C-alpha cells in the first residue's frame, strides 16, 4: 500500500548505493501502470524528490535515466497535479538529457515523449526556449541522426508543431537557411503513407510560410511546395485535418506568384474538391475561398466555371454567424461573376437557379458593424446588378437603398466602404423613376459622403456619376 | 542578402536552359530533363563584389502557347540570356522572334546576352562557331559565350560575366 511508496521515497531520497536504486523506482514504474488507484496522489513524488534522482545521481549514467524519465511520463498522464508543478527545474534538466545521450534510438525517443507530453501546458515552452541548449538544434539533430525510425519522426515534428507557433520572426527566416527545408521535407518522403508525420509536417512547412523572404524559397524550384497537392490527393482524400492544413497552407502561399499555381493544373483543380467535399469546416471555407478568389483571374484567363458557386451559396447560406466566411466567400461569388459572363444567367430566384442574390442582401444586412463584410458585399451586389435589369427592381422594393445610406453614413470615417457602396447606388437605380421623396432623402446623404473623402479618385468618380440619376409639383421640386 | 536581381533566361525549346539554370545553382544533371511546364524559379545566392546578391533565375518555357506568360516577366529582368542549340539550325533562327519579343517587352537597364549550349557536339554542330558574334553585330550589348551543360564547360563563366557585367553599372 502507501507504506511501501514511503519506503521508496526514502531509498531514493538517500543515495548509497548507485546501482541498487534503478529497482526501487522499476518497481514503482509498476505501480505507475498499476490501475487499482491513483495512489500517486500525495504529490510528494515526482515533482521534488525523482527530479533531484534524476539529475544528480544518474546525470550521464542509460542506467538510471532511461527509467527515470520514463517514470516523469507515466506520471504527468495520470497524476494531473505534477502539471501544476513542473513549472511556475524539469526544463533545464530536459536540455541536458537530450544532450548527453546523443546516441540512444530508444533513450531519445522517451525524451521526445516526455517533451511531446510537456509542451501541451505552455509557460515551460517559453522557459525551455530563453535558455542555451537552442532546443530546435537537438531536435534537428536527433532528425538527423535517425532516419527509418517512426517515432523519432513523428514525437519529433509534433514538438516543433507546437513549439514553430511561437519563436520569432526573424529565427523563422532563419531556419531557411538549408535546414527547416531538409529535415522536415524529407521526413515528407519517407513516411509518405503514416498519417500524423504528414500532417505535423504540413503544419511546421504552414508554420515557417509566415515571412515575405519565405515564400520566395518555398514556392521556388529547389524545394518545392507542391507536396501539399500530393499530400491532399494520396494520404488524406477523406480526412478533414490534413485538408484543412494543406489548403491554409496553399492560401498562404498565394503571393505574387499565382501563375505557377494556376498552371500547374493539379493546383487549382484540387482545392475546390476541398471545398466542395468539405461544407462544414468554417477554416476551410476561409482558406480555400479566399485562395480561389485570387487565383480566378489565372484560372479563367487559361464545366470548369461551375465549380466555386453552389460551394460559395453552400457557404454564404450556412455559416451565417461568422464574419469571415461571408466575406470570403461573397469574395469568391463576386470574383467569379465577374470573369465568366455565362453563369450569370445561372443565379436568379427561379427554380434551378441559385437566389445567392438575397443571401448576399441578408448577408449584408445582419453584419452591419465590420467594414470587411460590406465591402466585399457591395462589391457583390455591384456584379449581381449590372448584368440585369431584373434584380434591380426586388432591391429596390424591398428597402436596400435607405440601408445601405444608413451602412455608408456609420461608416463615414472609411474611404473604401463610401467607394463600394456608391457604386452600389449608382448601379442600383440606373433605369428607374425617382419618386421626389427618394430623391429628397438620398442626395443630402451623398452629398455628405462626397465632401467628407475629397481626395478620393473614385468616390467622386461613383459620387458624380450616381448623383446623375436624381437630376403642385412645381411646389414641390422648387423645394 | 544586399540586393535581388531577376535574370530571366530565354529560348525556344529543346536547346536546354533548365540544364544550364541547373547546372549553375545546384550542379545536377539528368539526361531526361522533363521540359518546364511553365515558369519556374531557381532561388540562388552568390557572393561577389564585396556584396551578397540574391539572385533569382526564372527559366521560361520555350512553347508558343507560354509565350503570352513568360511575357509578363521580361520587364523587371536585369539580364535576359537568349539560347540557341548549335545542333538544329532552326532553334538558332527563331531568335529574330525572340528578339522582337525583348524589344517590345524588356525594360531600358536589361543587359541581353546570347549563349550558345550543347557544345560537346561542336564537330557534329550544324550551327558554326562566328555566327554567333556576327548577329550579336547588333546592339553592343549582345555578348556571347558558347558553353555545354551536360559537360560543365563555361557554365559558370556565363552568369558570373552577366551578374558582373550588371552590378558593375548600377550605382
Ligand atoms: N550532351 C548534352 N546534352 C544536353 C545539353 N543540354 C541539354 N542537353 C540534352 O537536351 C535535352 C533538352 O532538354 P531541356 O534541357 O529541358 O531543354 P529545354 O529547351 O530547356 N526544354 P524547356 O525550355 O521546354 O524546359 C536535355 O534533357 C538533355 O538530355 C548539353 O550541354 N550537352
Ligand atoms: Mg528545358
Amino acid at each position: 500500500d502507501e507504506e511501501t511508496l514511503k519506503k521508496l521515497i526514502v531509498r531514493l531520497n538517500n543515495v548509497q548505493e548507485g546501482k541498487q536504486i534503478e529497482t526501487l523506482v522499476q518497481i514503482l514504474e509498476d505501480l505507475l501502470v498499476f490501475t487499482y488507484s491513483e495512489h500517486a496522489s500525495k504529490l510528494f513524488q515526482g515533482k521534488n524528490i525523482h527530479v533531484p534522482l534524476l539529475i544528480v545521481l544518474d546525470s550521464y549514467m542509460a542506467s538510471v535515466q532511461q527509467v527515470g524519465w520514463s517514470l516523469l511520463c507515466k506520471l504527468i498522464e495520470v497524476c494531473p497535479g505534477t502539471m501544476q508543478s513542473l513549472m511556475g527545474g524539469v526544463h533545464q534538466l530536459i536540455l541536458k538529457m537530450l544532450t548527453v545521450h546523443n546516441a540512444s534510438v530508444n533513450l531519445s525517443v522517451i525524451g521526445l515523449k516526455t517533451l511531446d507530453l510537456l509542451l501541451t501546458s505552455g509557460k515551460i515552452t517559453l522557459l525551455i526556449l530563453d535558455e542555451e541548449s537552442d532546443i530546435f538544434m537537438l531536435i534537428f539533430d536527433a532528425m538527423h541522426s535517425f532516419p527509418a525510425n517512426d517515432e523519432v519522426q513523428k514525437l519529433g515534428c509534433k514538438a516543433l508543431h507546437v513549439l514553430f507557433e511561437r519563436v520569432s520572426e526573424e529565427q523563422l527566416t532563419e531556419f531557411v537557411e538549408n535546414k527547416d527545408y531538409m529535415i522536415l521535407l524529407s521526413a515528407l518522403t519517407n513516411f509518405k503513407d503514416e498519417e500524423e508525420i504528414v500532417l505535423h509536417v504540413l503544419h511546421c512547412l504552414h508554420s515557417l510560410a509566415i515571412p515575405c523572404n519565405n515564400v520566395e524559397v518555398l514556392m521556388s524550384g529547389n524545394v518545392r511546395c507542391y507536396n501539399i497537392v500530393v499530400e491532399a490527393m494520396k494520404a488524406f482524400p477523406m480526412s478533414e485535418r490534413i485538408q484543412e492544413v494543406s489548403c491554409c497552407l496553399l492560401h498562404r502561399l498565394t503571393l505574387g506568384n499565382f501563375f505557377n499555381i494556376l498552371v500547374l493544373n493539379e493546383v487549382h483543380e484540387f482545392v475546390v474538391k476541398a471545398v466542395q467535399q468539405y461544407p462544414e469546416n468554417a477554416a476551410l471555407q476561409i482558406s480555400a475561398l479566399s485562395c480561389l478568389a485570387l487565383l480566378t483571374e489565372t484560372i479563367f484567363l487559361n464545366e470548369d466555371k461551375l465549380f466555386w458557386l453552389e460551394a460559395c451559396y453552400k457557404a454564404l447560406t450556412w455559416h451565417r454567424k461568422n464574419k469571415h466566411v461571408q466575406e470570403a466567400a461573397c469574395w469568391a461569388l463576386n470574383n467569379l461573376l465577374m470573369y465568366q459572363n455565362s453563369l450569370h444567367e445561372k443565379i436568379g430566384d427561379e427554380d434551378g437557379h441559385f437566389p445567392a442574390h438575397r443571401e448576399v442582401m441578408l448577408s449584408m444586412l445582419m453584419h452591419s458593424s465590420s467594414k470587411e463584410v460590406f465591402q466585399a458585399s457591395a462589391n457583390a451586389l455591384s456584379t449581381l446588378l449590372e448584368q440585369n435589369v431584373n434584380f434591380r427592381k426586388i432591391l429596390l422594393s424591398k428597402g436596400i437603398h435607405l440601408n445601405v445610406l444608413e451602412l455608408m453614413q456609420k461608416h463615414i470615417h472609411s474611404p473604401e466602404v463610401a467607394e463600394s457602396g456608391c457604386k452600389m447606388l449608382n448601379h442600383l437605380f440606373e433605369g428607374s423613376n425617382t419618386s421626389l421623396d427618394i430623391m429628397a432623402a438620398v442626395v443630402p446623404k451623398i452629398l455628405t459622403v462626397m465632401k467628407r473623402h475629397e481626395t478620393s479618385l473614385p468616390v467622386q468618380l461613383e459620387a458624380l456619376r450616381a448623383i446623375l440619376h436624381f437630376i403642385e409639383f412645381h411646389h414641390k421640386l422648387n423645394m | 542578402a544586399d540586393f535581388k536581381l531577376q535574370v530571366i533566361i530565354i529560348g525556344s525549346r529543346g536547346v536546354g536552359k533548365t540544364s544550364l539554370m541547373e547546372r549553375f545553382t545546384d550542379d545536377t544533371f539528368c539526361e531526361a530533363c522533363k521540359s518546364t511546364v511553365g515558369v519556374d524559379f531557381k532561388i540562388k545566392t552568390v557572393e561577389l563584389r564585396g556584396k551578397k546578391i540574391r539572385l533569382q533565375i526564372w527559366d521560361t518555357a520555350g512553347l508558343e502557347r507560354f509565350n503570352s506568360i513568360t511575357s509578363a516577366y521580361y520587364r523587371s529582368a536585369k539580364g535576359i540570356i537568349l539560347v540557341y542549340d548549335i545542333t538544329k539550325k532552326e532553334t538558332f533562327d527563331d531568335l529574330p522572334k525572340w528578339m522582337k519579343m525583348i524589344d517590345k517587352y524588356a525594360s531600358e537597364d536589361a543587359e541581353l546576352l546570347l549563349v550558345g549550349n550543347k557544345l560537346d557536339c561542336e564537330t557534329d554542330r550544324e550551327i558554326t562557331r562566328q555566327q554567333g558574334e556576327k548577329f550579336a553585330q547588333q546592339i553592343t550589348g549582345m555578348r556571347f559565350c558558347e558553353a555545354s551543360a551536360k559537360d560543365n564547360f563555361n557554365v559558370d563563366e556565363i552568369f558570373l560575366k552577366l551578374v558582373d557585367d550588371i552590378l558593375k553599372k548600377m550605382p
